[PDB]
Parts: C-alpha cells; sequence; structure tokens
RNA sequence: GCCGCGGUAAUACGGAGGGCGCGAGCGUUACCCGGAUUCACUGGGCGUAAAGGGCGUGUAGGCGGCCUGGGGCGUCCCAUGUGA
RNA sequence: GGAGCAAACCGGAUUAGAUACCCGGGUAGUCCACGCCCUAAACGAUGCGCGCUAGGUCUCUGGGUCUCCUGGGGGCCGAAGCUA
C-alpha cells in the first residue's frame, strides 16, 4: 500500500546497512532522487543509478562503510549511523528559517523540502527559507 | 597515574542448606581527567578482592574520549537494557550537571562542563555500562568526515 | 545577626587554618597545631568516609565561614553569580572580595575580617570620602578606601598600617601605607587568589 | 616454494559442504553442481597471496603461528607440518583459555617439564612404584595434550586454523587478544570472523596436506633452506 | 515523610553532654510546580508486569502509489502595521 | 424428542465430620425447530493492511521446461536485530 514512499525508501536503508551490504533498489521518484542528490554530495553513501526493475523504475542505492575492525565483531563502523523519519504523512512539520534543527551539533545532517527545492539545515539558513523537514541522518 | 574510583559496593546473597552465604560486588572506575576512562565490576567472596580486581578488570576496558575543552563533540544518548543516559555538550563554566553515578565516569575522563540526566532504569550497574557505550561511540568532526571520503 | 562565639573551633572543623583570629588563628595554630582535629567529645575518633554530598556542604561551609558572612547574603551572591555568562564559579568570589570589609582585611587596615566589620559599622572608614558604615557594601575598579578624620588617628589603626610594612597587597590592590589610602584595581581572577576551596564543589553544593 | 598450480588443487580441494553451510560464503562460491556447493578456485588464490603476503611478512621478521587442528581429517597432517616448521600445534582436544588464560594454562606445561626431566633423575626409585607409574602416566597425559603446545612461552603473533567452525573457540579468545587469524574453511564456517582465509576443502587430507605442506615451505623459506616436500602422501586416499 | 525505632546494653523514645544546620528568626501545617519521563507534544506503553475490542462487515473520519501542467489553501522568505 | 450421560436429589461407603472425591439410582439438561440470552483462559493472553531485513529441515496445496526451481499455507532450529 505505502501510505508513505520516503520513510519506505529511508527504511530501505537502514536495514541494508544494518547486515551490511553493497545495494538496495526502491521504486523511482523525482522528490525521492533529490532527497538521494543531498547524501551523495555530503558523502552520506555512493551514489545510484536509475536502474530497472522488470518494467518498474528502481534506484540502485549504493552504501558506504568504515573500514573493517579488528576484535570480537569485526563488523565495521556505520556511515550513517541512525536515520529516522520526522515529517510523517500522519503528522506534518514545518519549520522557518529561525526554527531549523542543529543535528549532532554540526556533526549530522538535516533534510528539508522547501519552495527553492531540496535543501539542507545549512542552505536552508544560508538561502533564508524553510519547509518541510524531512528527516535526520548521522 | 590512574585514578581509580569505585562508585557502587553490595553484598548479594545465595543460599544453601543452613543458612546463606555471600559474595560481594564491585563497580569501580579508572581515568587520568586526560580523556582516558575505564569500567570494570568485580565480583569476589569479599571486599577488597572485588574492589581490587575491579581495577583489574576496568584498565582491561577503556576508551577514545575526545574533549573538544573539557566537553564532548556532540549531542549523543544511548540505552542499556532498560536505562538510559542523556550526554547534551554545554559551555564552559557549567560544571558537571549529573548523578553520582555518570559523574565520577565523565570526571576520570576529565569534562569540565557538560549536561545530562538518567532516564529509565535508575539502576547504577546497567547506567554504568550505559555511558561507556556513549563515549565509546562518540565521534569528532575528523573521525566523522574520514568515513564520508571513502575509499 | 552574624556569627558570634567559638571560631577557632571552625578553623579546625574544616581541617586548615582559616586565619579568622589575628595573631592566633595565625600565630602557633588556630588552636590546632595543639589540636588538629574536630571539636565535640568526638574529636580523637576515626572518621568514616565522607559522603559526595557532606564534601560539598564542608566546602561550601568553608568559603562562607572564610568571609564570615550569612546563609542569607552568601547564597544571594552565588545566584547573581550564577545569573551571569562565563564561569560564574571564577565569578563567584570577585564579588566576594568586593565587599567592604574584605577590602579593609586585605587592605590590612584590620587583622581580622571580624575586626574589619567592626571598622565599616563604627564609621572609621572612607569610600572616595563618604562615610560607609557598610560592610554589605560592593565596591569597583577605582575606589579609595582611606580613614576619617576622627579617626586617622587610635593606637589601633597605627599598628595595624605600620604592621602592613614588610607585607606586600594583591594584584588587584595598592595601600599608600603612609596616608592611610587604598585603591581597588580590578577584579581578582581565580589565580589572583589561591585558597583552600575548590569553587567548582560549591556550584555543585547548589544544584542540589 | 609458494607458487601454487589448479591442476594438484583439482581432486576435493574445493568445497565438499553443502547446506550445512553458512550462507556467508557468497564471495567465496561458483555453483552448487552436484548436491556440494563447489568454491570458485580463482577467488582462492587472491585470497590466498592476501594470506600468504601475511604468511611471509610475518615469518620473515621472525614471529610464531600457532596452530589449531583436533579434526582427524587433518589431524595428524599438522603434527608433521608443525614439527617441520618448528612451529607449535594443537592436535588434540583444545582447551578453553589457552589463549585468554594463556598464563594459568601454562603453569600446567610447567607441570611437564618438571616431569619431562624426572624421568632419568636420581631420585626416582627413592618414590615408590605405587607413587611412580601414575606420574609417567601423568607425564603421558601432559606430552599427548602438550606436545606441540609445549613450546612457546608466549601468545603466538597469528593462528592457524584448520576450520574456523570446528575451533570457533580458539579464534574467539585469539580474536578477543586482537591475535590475528589464519586458517582453512569450507562453505561450513563463516568468513569475516577470519583475518586471512583458506577458502578450500578443510575436509580431506588431499586437500588440507597438499596446502600446509607447501604453506610451511614458504614458512621456511622466511628464514632460508627449503627441503624435501615434508612427509605427506602416505595412506592419502 | 517513607523504610521503621522501643522486649534491661536503644547513636531512632525521654534528659544530659557534645555535634551538625540556620539566625531575628527557626520550625510546623496547607496549597501550586519540580523531581514524576508517573498523560510521555518535546517525551511511554499493551505475549507473561495495568493494557489488542470475542470475530467480521461497514458509516463518518484519519491516511494514500509513478509523470506532467494550472491554481499557491497549507507551508516558506521579505517588507509594514499592531503586540502601551 | 429422550437410548447413553448426568447438575439438583436419594441411597451405599470413606471420614472426626464427607452436604465432596469413590459406588448404585436419578430429574433438568444433553438432541430437533422456532425465538432469546451476547458471556469465556472468546488465547497465539500477540488488532488490521503494506514495505523492508540470512538461511537450514519437516509437512499440506498448487504450477513448471517437473533431482529442481517457483506460489499460497502449516510446524520446528536459528543471521542480524528486539527483549527485564
Ligand atoms: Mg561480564
Ligand atoms: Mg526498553
Ligand atoms: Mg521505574
Ligand atoms: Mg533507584
Ligand atoms: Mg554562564
Ligand atoms: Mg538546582
Ligand atoms: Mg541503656
Ligand atoms: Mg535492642
Ligand atoms: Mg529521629
Ligand atoms: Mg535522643
Ligand atoms: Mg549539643
Ligand atoms: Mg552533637
Ligand atoms: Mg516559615
Ligand atoms: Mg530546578
Ligand atoms: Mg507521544
Ligand atoms: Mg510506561
Ligand atoms: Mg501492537
Ligand atoms: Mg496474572
Ligand atoms: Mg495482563
Ligand atoms: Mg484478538
Ligand atoms: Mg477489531
Ligand atoms: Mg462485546
Ligand atoms: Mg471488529
Ligand atoms: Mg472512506
Ligand atoms: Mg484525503
Ligand atoms: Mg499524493
Ligand atoms: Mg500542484
Ligand atoms: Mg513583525
Ligand atoms: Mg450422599
Ligand atoms: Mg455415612
Ligand atoms: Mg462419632
Ligand atoms: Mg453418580
Ligand atoms: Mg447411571
Ligand atoms: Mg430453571
Ligand atoms: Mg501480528
Ligand atoms: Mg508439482
Ligand atoms: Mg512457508
Ligand atoms: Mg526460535
Ligand atoms: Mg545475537
Ligand atoms: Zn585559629
Amino acid at each position: 500500500m505505502l501510505t508513505d514512499p520516503i520513510a519506505d525508501m529511508l527504511t530501505r536503508i537502514r536495514n541494508a546497512t544494518r547486515v551490511y551490504k553493497e545495494s538496495t533498489d526502491v521504486p523511482a521518484s523525482r522528490f525521492k532522487e533529490e532527497i538521494l542528490r543531498i547524501l551523495a554530495r555530503e558523502g552520506f553513501i555512493k551514489g545510484y543509478e536509475r536502474v530497472d526493475v522488470d518494467g518498474k523504475p528502481y534506484l540502485r542505492v549504493y552504501l558506504k562503510y568504515g573500514p573493517r575492525r579488528q576484535g570480537p565483531d569485526p563488523r565495521p563502523e556505520q556511515v550513517i549511523h541512525h536515520i529516522r523519519r520526522i515529517s510523517k504523512p500522519g503528522r506534518r512539520v514545518y519549520v522557518g528559517v529561525k526554527e531549523i534543527p542543529r543535528v549532532r551539533r554540526g556533526l549530522g545532517i538535516a533534510i528539508l523540502s522547501t519552495s527553492k527545492g531540496v535543501l539542507t539545515d545549512r542552505e536552508a539558513r544560508k538561502l533564508g527559507v524553510g519547509g518541510e523537514l524531512i528527516c535526520e541522518v548521522w | 597515574d590512574f585514578e581509580e574510583k569505585m562508585i557502587l559496593i553490595r553484598r548479594t546473597a545465595r543460599m544453601q542448606a543452613g543458612g546463606r552465604r555471600f559474595r560481594f560486588g564491585a563497580l569501580v572506575v579508572v581515568g587520568d581527567r586526560q580523556g582516558r576512562v575505564g569500567l570494570g565490576f568485580g565480583k569476589a567472596p569479599e571486599v577488597p578482592l572485588a574492589v581490587q580486581k575491579a581495577g583489574y578488570y576496568a584498565r582491561r576496558n577503556m576508551v577514545e574520549v575526545p574533549l573538544q575543552n573539557g566537553t564532548i563533540p556532540h549531542e549523543i544518548e544511548v540505552e542499556f537494557g532498560a536505562s538510559k543516559i542523556v550526554l547534551k555538550p554545554a559551555a564552559p563554566g557549567t560544571g558537571v550537571i549529573a548523578g553520582a553515578v555518570p559523574r565520577a565516569i565523565l570526571e576520570l575522563a576529565g569534562v569540565t562542563d557538560i549536561l545530562t540526566k538518567e532516564l529509565g532504569s535508575r539502576n547504577p550497574i546497567n547506567i554504568a555500562y550505559a555511558t561507556m557505550e556513549a563515549l565509546r561511540q562518540l565521534r569528532t568532526k575528523a573521525d566523522v568526515e574520514r568515513l564520508r571520503k571513502g575509499e | 545577626g552574624r556569627y558570634i562565639g567559638p571560631v577557632c573551633r571552625l578553623c579546625r572543623r574544616e581541617g586548615v587554618k582559616l586565619y579568622l583570629k589575628g595573631e592566633r588563628c595565625y600565630s602557633p595554630k588556630c588552636a590546632m597545631e595543639r589540636r588538629p582535629y574536630p571539636p565535640g567529645q568526638h574529636g580523637q575518633k576515626r572518621a568514616r568516609r565522607p559522603s559526595d554530598y557532606a564534601v560539598r556542604l564542608r566546602e561550601k561551609q568553608k568559603l562562607r565561614r572564610i568571609y564570615g558572612i550569612s546563609e542569607r547574603q552568601f547564597r544571594n551572591l552565588f545566584e547573581e553569580a550564577s545569573k551571569k555568562k562565563g564561569v560564574t564559579g571564577s565569578v563567584f568570589l570577585g564579588l566576594l572580595e568586593s565587599r567592604l570589609d574584605n577590602v579593609v582585611y586585605r587592605l590590612g587596615f584590620a587583622v581580622s575580617r571580624r575586626q574589619a566589620r567592626q571598622l565599616v559599622r563604627h564609621g572609621h572608614i572612607t569610600v572616595n570620602g563618604r562615610r560607609v558604615d557598610l560592610p554589605s557594601y560592593r565596591v569597583r575598579p577605582g575606589d579609595e578606601i582611606a580613614v576619617a578624620e576622627k579617626s586617622r588617628n587610635l593606637e589601633l589603626i597605627r599598628q595595624n598600617l605600620e604592621a602592613m610594612k614588610g607585607r606586600k597587597v594583591g594584584p588587584w590592590l595598592s595601600l599608600d601605607v603612609e596616608g592611610m589610602k587604598g585603591k581597588f584595581l580590578r577584579l581578582p581572577d581565580r589565580e589572583d587568589l589561591a585558597l583552600p576551596v575548590n569553587e567548582q564543589l560549591v556550584i555543585e553544593f547548589y544544584s542540589r | 616454494e609458494i607458487t601454487v598450480k589448479e591442476l594438484l588443487e583439482a581432486g576435493v580441494h574445493f568445497g565438499h559442504e553443502r547446506k550445512r553451510w553458512n550462507p556467508k560464503f557468497a564471495r567465496y562460491i561458483y555453483a552448487e553442481r552436484n548436491g556440494i556447493h563447489i568454491i570458485d578456485l580463482q577467488k582462492t588464490m587472491e585470497e590466498l597471496e592476501r594470506t600468504f603476503r601475511f604468511i611471509e611478512d610475518l615469518a620473515m621478521r621472525g614471529g610464531t603461528i600457532l596452530f589449531v587442528g583436533t579434526k582427524k581429517q587433518a589431524q595428524d597432517i599438522v603434527r608433521m607440518e608443525a614439527e617441520r616448521a618448528g612451529m607449535p600445534y594443537v592436535n588434540q582436544r583444545w582447551l578453553g583459555g589457552m589463549l585468554t588464560n594463556f598464563k594459568t594454562i601454562s603453569q600446567r606445561v610447567h607441570r611437564l617439564e618438571e616431569l619431562e626431566a624426572l624421568f632419568a633423575s636420581p631420585e626416582i626409585e627413592e618414590r615408590p612404584k605405587k607413587e611412580q607409574v601414575r606420574l609417567k602416566h601423568e607425564l603421558e597425559r601432559l606430552q599427548k595434550y602438550l606436545s606441540g603446545f609445549r613450546l612457546l612461552k608466549r601468545l603466538p603473533d597469528a593462528i592457524f586454523v584448520v576450520d574456523p567452525t570446528k575451533e570457533a573457540i580458539a579464534v574467539r579468545e585469539a580474536r578477543k587478544l586482537f591475535i590475528p587469524v589464519i586458517a582453512l574453511a569450507d562453505t561450513d564456517s563463516d568468513p569475516d570472523l577470519v583475518d586471512y582465509i583458506i577458502p578450500g576443502n578443510d575436509d580431506a587430507i588431499r586437500s588440507i596436506q597438499l596446502i600446509l605442506s607447501r604453506a610451511v615451505d614458504l614458512i621456511i623459506q622466511a628464514r632460508g633452506g627449503v627441503v624435501e616436500p615434508s612427509p605427506s602422501y602416505a595412506l592419502v586416499q
């Protein structure tokens, strides 16, 4: 049914990285890409190619992971430690340029859709705008 | 060089035919105030032995406590079992604001000023083990970007 | 009003010289070089590991008992200090030293803080040329503290000022020994004066 | 030599396990032709080089490697390949804490060199025959378990495993001790917990030997003087 | 105040000595917020701790898939008034 | 409608008592129709729909080029993860 596509993707990613894999797909969307467009440019991931799955257009998303640690649990650190949806379809979150977040005192990023396209916690403050606060990642 | 400091001691009790026997629990914190702390829990038939073997274990466990001038680099929280701890970084002149458990750990790691609260379970033992993970999961602006460059 | 009575007993309740006496709390002991242990029937008895609370309680009493000031007036300052920004802890002692009865003790006009109060109180002290009989008076940069004419004598003043020769003043003060005048140059950072008191423990005691 | 042809490796030396596997043999698996999973011999090499490269880099700088193989299929092959390299080994039942508690385990090697050098000493008959026999029986016990552990009076710098699964216990402390792990493992055990893997038949002597036999040659070529192809093709198959 | 003290050795009752804490105040009672993250928007739960309706069907209601255009209500920026 | 069974009831036992447990009888009821009642340990003590995250083995039921692969079910052990 998918009452929330965006969230589905975020979770689609969250569930892959947790088990460590090279790439997981996700249904194509103009709005969906502009979101991944942020993660690439912010290095949160590698990239993605508008691949195709049985006539249906998906988006093979490529994940980065830290260096193979040693000792008990050699599994590497996460490039994307945490990601959760903010403005959900059951509750939209709208903030002005003065009410913008502050993920991990700068150490993180926040993605929001505004009247000037898909921006960042920063760009929003730089541009001087504000809109629906999508999520947070670090 | 290292500064030991046990913040929890107790007397458990097992039971056997006629009466009940006792072991002793020792929760000790070790550090240097440079940004290196360790936590170890020591059980032993008597008090000292535990305390002594607490610091033994407490030195076996350490940490990369990155200090941005007596504080931590970012805002972190960690859930261990049913217990929860909140570390929010504070500007100098504030001081350590926390229960008698967590402050004992932040001191031996330096930390001049920080804001915290204990949520959920207040059990020190689980609060302790909960605090180390928090620190063991701090990342400076440096530790971060490295990752976000890849290859 | 202020505290009155046994004080050498405090000198040794905290377990540290604090020179609340003139010569004595400064001679061979605050009664301590004799008995460096706590007052009361239970003096020569071992102590129990003081709790994190009792430590901050003790380290606080210490500081307040030093300036000999009521818990009233006292906390008022910490709050005013805490109200500010920077460090507060450092700012705190800043407001402590700015007291009139304090300046007098430092400027050697008197030996003890409790002697310094009697001075200010009775009106034998000046400020930019004003009769200031209020020990609560807070002083700022450049303020001149001298003696009044009706008092510029008294066999007790010459002694105090005289003893002040062969002694120095704080990096934040300056005394015209031969004239009976002094000046408050600046607010003395934590450095400018060292003490048996860890402020940071006093900050904690107030965040109950 | 360190060179190894893909022809002699053609016998069983590539996956003999099927569905009794750990699904993490992804990269290290070719196809399921006829029940068993067959391992892509190609990648083996690359994993080998990477592994041997560390083996020599470590052997040529005067290190020590501990060999573990309780398996009966690769039981004695370690004894001859470990003795032929002067290195320690575990031919029998691997004991707990042999590393993490190496400090106290050692004390029990120390009972042996006291028993060892008391088989010929003077004060022997002086102790009643009732007390003897048992002692030498005990001595036999110690030797049985500690022959390849008798040497190495300190933790190795790495450990070689005939199978990380059969011995996960052995990797677990080792791994808790930051000690690097080399091992041969068929689709049975999972990688990841392995630092340097020999992705091949960890059973069937033919495969095992083939490896270790030469493998140990590369261990000698770290100090100089690689001689005869140590004992092997005995009653092989 | 809570946990609890008193049974012929009570640091828990009563007095004394002594000590701790305040000071023209020190206590008590009552009431509001805090701690209580214990109504949880920030910021919680429902297998066994309190908690999934006995099960469906369906009304209103809440929620809703990929592309493109008009409108620009919500949302966002600026400007100005008001907010004594 | 009523063979068997069997609350209530009667008798025999056991027991200090035995309004029970055991034995012999036995009415409603248990059965059908029609109309009520609407409860329950009505339980997987787990609301419904959709997506995502290792696999191994047993079984029911499909489809296929029928060692096998593939769909819908029904159990067990278990990756990661959650859990006091
Ligand atoms: Mg443990
Ligand atoms: Mg929880
Ligand atoms: Mg609780
Ligand atoms: Mg508690
Ligand atoms: Mg401030
Ligand atoms: Mg407070
Ligand atoms: Mg008595
Ligand atoms: Mg008693
Ligand atoms: Mg009492
Ligand atoms: Mg009493
Ligand atoms: Mg008294
Ligand atoms: Mg008393
Ligand atoms: Mg009152
Ligand atoms: Mg408060
Ligand atoms: Mg809520
Ligand atoms: Mg709750
Ligand atoms: Mg639920
Ligand atoms: Mg119950
Ligand atoms: Mg229940
Ligand atoms: Mg139900
Ligand atoms: Mg329902
Ligand atoms: Mg109902
Ligand atoms: Mg229903
Ligand atoms: Mg509808
Ligand atoms: Mg709608
Ligand atoms: Mg829509
Ligand atoms: Mg539109
Ligand atoms: Mg305005
Ligand atoms: Mg009867
Ligand atoms: Mg009868
Ligand atoms: Mg009778
Ligand atoms: Mg009957
Ligand atoms: Mg009958
Ligand atoms: Mg009736
Ligand atoms: Mg369900
Ligand atoms: Mg069929
Ligand atoms: Mg199924
Ligand atoms: Mg299970
Ligand atoms: Mg697990
Ligand atoms: Zn004195």
